């Protein structure tokens, strides 16, 4: 799962096989790290109008 | 079934029979207009390729598609503040009203700005704003909620304070019971009819205005319009997001895996069908915004000379500022609209009378002046038209023209000379 | 400004008529260029009392322009012209 | 920068026609943006592929041209039926309706043309130089209600007159000026006054 994005601690509870998360517009906005499961997450980098 | 069309209703015409009103209803009806949408921009390029370089590469192929995009959202962004614009910023000066709320009986609470609340609102705008709830931003409106609300404030404080004449110029103070006199003699009443049921009036408009609020608050559609505005454009963008997930004939939907598993021979034909039906997506969502916010632009001009004609002053066209005899109007901010709550009056417990065209008397013919004659049954007298005030017949009330052989029905009477 | 994050321009603390909007209230002026919440207007206060009426002793007759656009340039594009040549 | 809203009209055609002669410049993925140089460099097999691009651009950039010209000609429409409205009842006649035809109270309008639109020149009647008063809704006398035919009750301090409502011009009050209705005791604020039998 490539992109580009800000990856904070999240409290969002993931089911334990679940590996991505996406919102309503299914855009991942979560994910659990392989390594050690924790949530993730994915807020879009800073972009607007200039 | 088949639908009814409504009540059966024969009028009972006859050749020398008038219904004339001997009482009246004060009612306040709701009328609902949009006049913005939700403000969108589109990173054009963004959205077309995300962060990949080498796909906008190959987007600079079709020239200035992105560039018309973007202006035409500029363009429709622009319109949206100019719409509230138009609609709200009717007057330069923001007037207050007085601190002591003594209007005759008329109260105006419901629709004057609640100085508990933090957000300044009144009680039914309160209401109105709890009812209504991948490169794409959302600009803000340049007119906040709180400055459309001082606009609507403003407007309100000048019609209950100075009636018509804030719209035409400098603000004259009147007394309401008299502004509201006025309004009755711009209906056709007089206004004797108003002073001597003064208390009558404002307990009606009272609880008309107690069930605007009542009603607004338990029916969920009746303001439908405004959450019909804010479903569509979140539907249209909900949309246009979820395009992106579409391989448009492409191995993925994904750019990143098409790089990754192809060499740029083979990637660069699956980006170009990437681009191009995103594009498609695009275009298709710029113009579906362009038609709406022609129709938003349509009902924002409405609403705008709503605001004007029936705020700023009585209205005499028939059905355009509610049902009735239109008095006057007061506006209300809603979330990407407008309510107007207009104040009508309804002619109530008609009564049958017997009436000619004219009276003849001394060999002469005699017509109303501003009214119309009516008979009880015995006696004769004159009314005006829209409420039965019966007066005898004189010659002050009453004009002469002619003599009795030329009007077809004029009956025999006295016409008492004062 | 709650419609983004404004460089080169001093927040000012008056009001004035909006001159190039930003989003929000807030407007931008050329005085430097400065950034301030727009001004809704002159604050009035009617002299409303229950007796007191204001009755106009004068008048001003004033014309004011309206202007509306009614038409726009006639064009045809030949379509097979233009696509092909 | 008066005249702003017929010169949008002009710049945004301008603007159209200007970015549609532009959409020519590209290729759309072909070898070249300029026709002459397939059909001169390749067999039809390759050259109708490259054509095929072309064409599907062009054709995209003028029906995109065409659906904004219809949308815009529909604004432009829709601000020639408000103007035609305009000219019929504010240069046609005297129109009632507020901030229709100007700003105040309508006497007449003008119609001046100007390029691609019209330009209204909206007389009105501003009222000036206001002066305070105290009012009552009705004048009691001889236990008669008297209200004003057509004005409005006016006290310059001591005497009480009659002026009708948009400019002052006091009058004595009289049973002329004046018509009765009922007695003085339902008429909140009614103040007492002699009315003049001429
Ligand atoms: C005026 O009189 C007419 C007839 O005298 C009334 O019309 C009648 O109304 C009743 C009730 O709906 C009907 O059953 C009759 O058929 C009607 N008669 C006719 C000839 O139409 C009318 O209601 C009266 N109006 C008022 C205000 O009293
Ligand atoms: C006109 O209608 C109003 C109702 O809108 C009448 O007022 C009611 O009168 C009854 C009896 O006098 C009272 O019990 C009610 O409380 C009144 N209601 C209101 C809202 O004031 C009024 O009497 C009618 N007038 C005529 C002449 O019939
Ligand atoms: C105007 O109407 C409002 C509401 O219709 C009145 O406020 C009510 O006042 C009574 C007695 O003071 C309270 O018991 C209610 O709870 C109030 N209701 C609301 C919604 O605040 C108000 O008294 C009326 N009169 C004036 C002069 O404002
Ligand atoms: C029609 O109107 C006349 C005048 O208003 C009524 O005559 C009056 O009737 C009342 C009671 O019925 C008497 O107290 C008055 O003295 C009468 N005045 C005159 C001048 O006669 C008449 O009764 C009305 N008729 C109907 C059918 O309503
Ligand atoms: C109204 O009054 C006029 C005059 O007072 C009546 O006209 C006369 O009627 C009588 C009887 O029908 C005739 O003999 C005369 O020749 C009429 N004179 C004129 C000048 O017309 C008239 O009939 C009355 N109308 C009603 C309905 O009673
Ligand atoms: C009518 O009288 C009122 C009060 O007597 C005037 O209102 C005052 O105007 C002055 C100067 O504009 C202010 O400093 C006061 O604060 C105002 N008082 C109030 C209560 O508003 C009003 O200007 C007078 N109108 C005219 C036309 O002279
Ligand atoms: C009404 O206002 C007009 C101005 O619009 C006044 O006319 C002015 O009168 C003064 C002194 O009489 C002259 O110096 C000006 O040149 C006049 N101006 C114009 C444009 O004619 C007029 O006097 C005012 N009337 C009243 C009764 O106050
Ligand atoms: C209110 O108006 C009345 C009438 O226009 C004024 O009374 C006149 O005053 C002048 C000079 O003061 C006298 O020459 C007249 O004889 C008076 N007429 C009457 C009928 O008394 C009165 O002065 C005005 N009051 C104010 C405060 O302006
Ligand atoms: C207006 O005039 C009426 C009638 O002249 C006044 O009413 C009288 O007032 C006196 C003094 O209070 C009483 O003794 C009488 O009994 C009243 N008569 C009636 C028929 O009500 C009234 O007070 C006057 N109003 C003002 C403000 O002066
Ligand atoms: C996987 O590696 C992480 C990294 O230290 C470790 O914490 C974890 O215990 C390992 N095993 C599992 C089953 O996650
Ligand atoms: C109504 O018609 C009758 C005839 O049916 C006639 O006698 C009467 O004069 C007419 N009345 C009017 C007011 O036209
Ligand atoms: C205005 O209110 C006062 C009391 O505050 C009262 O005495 C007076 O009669 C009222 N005037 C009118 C015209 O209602």
């Amino acid at each position: 799962l490539t992109g580009t994005g800000v990856l904070t601690e999240s409290n969002k509870k993931f089911l334990p096989f679940q590996q991505f998360g996406r919102d309503i517009a299914d855009t991942t906005d979560a994910v659990r790290d392989p390594q050690t499961l924790e949530i993730l997450d994915i807020t879009p980098c800073s972009f607007g109008g200039v | 079934y088949t639908m009814s069309l409504g009540a059966e209703n024969s009028v009972a015409y006859s050749n020398n029979s008038i219904a004339i009103p001997t009482n009246f209803t004060i009612s306040v009806t709701t009328e609902i207009l949009p006049v913005s949408m939700t403000k969108t921009s589109v990173d054009c390029t963004m959205y077309i390729c995300g962060d990949s370089t080498e796909c906008s590469n190959l987007l600079l192929q079709y020239g200035s598609f992105c560039t018309q995009l973007n202006r035409a959202l500029t363009g429709i962004a622009v319109e949206q503040d100019k719409n509230t614009q138009e609609v709200f910023a009717q007057v330069k000066q923001i007037y207050k009203t007085p601190p002591i709320k003594d209007f005759g009986g008329f109260n105006f609470s419901q629709i004057l700005p609640d100085p508990s609340k933090p957000s300044k609102r009144s009680p039914i705008e309160d209401l109105l704003f709890n009812k209504v709830t991948n490169g794409l931003t959302v600009l803000p409106p340049l007119l906040t909620d709180e400055m459309i609300a001082q606009y609507t404030s403003a407007l309100l404080a000048g019609t209950i304070t100075s009636g018509w004449t804030f719209g035409a110029g400098p603000a004259l103070q009147i007394p309401f019971p008299m502004q509201m006199a006025y309004r009755f003699n711009g209906i056709g009443v007089t206004q004797n009819v108003l002073y001597e049921n003064q208390k009558l009036i404002a307990n009606q408009f009272n609880s008309a205005i107690g069930k605007i609020q009542d009603s607004l608050s338990s029916t969920p559609s009746a303001l439908g319009k405004l959450q019909d505005v804010v479903n569509q454009n979140a539907q249209a963008l909900n949309t246009l997001v979820k395009q992106l997930s579409s391989n448009f004939g492409a191995i993925s939907s994904v750019l990143n895996d098409i790089l990754s598993r192809l060499d740029p021979p083979e990637a660069e034909v699956q980006i170009d069908r990437l681009i191009t039906g995103r594009l498609q997506s695009l275009q298709t969502y710029v113009t579906q915004q362009l038609i709406r916010a022609a129709e938003i632009r349509a009902s924002a001009n409405l609403a705008a000379i709503k605001m004007s004609e029936c705020v700023l002053g009585q209205s005499k066209r028939v059905d355009f500022c509610g049902k009735g005899y239109h008095l006057m109007s007061f506006p209300q901010s809603a979330p990407h609209g407008v309510v107007f709550l207009h104040v009508t009056y309804v002619p109530a417990q008609e009564k049958n009378f017997t009436t000619a065209p004219a009276i003849c008397h001394d060999g002469k013919a005699h017509f109303p002046r501003e009214g119309v004659f009516v008979s009880n049954g015995t006696h004769w007298f004159v009314t005006q038209r829209n409420f039965y005030e019966p007066q005898i017949i004189t010659t002050d009330n009453t004009f002469v023209s002619g003599n009795c052989d030329v009007v077809i029905g004029i009956v025999n009477n006295t016409v008492y000379d004062p | 400004t709650r419609a983004g994050c404004l460089i080169g321009a001093e927040y000012v603390n008056n009001s004035y008529e909006c001159d190039i909007p930003i989003g929000a209230g807030i407007c931008a002026s050329y005085q430097s260029i400065i950034a301030y919440t727009m001004s809704l207007g002159a604050e009035n206060s009617v002299a409303y009392s229950n007796n007191s009426i204001a009755i106009p002793t004068n008048f001003t007759i004033s014309v004011t322009t309206e202007i509306l656009p009614v038409s726009m340039t006639k064009t045809s594009v030949d379509c097979t012209m233009y696509i092909c040549g």
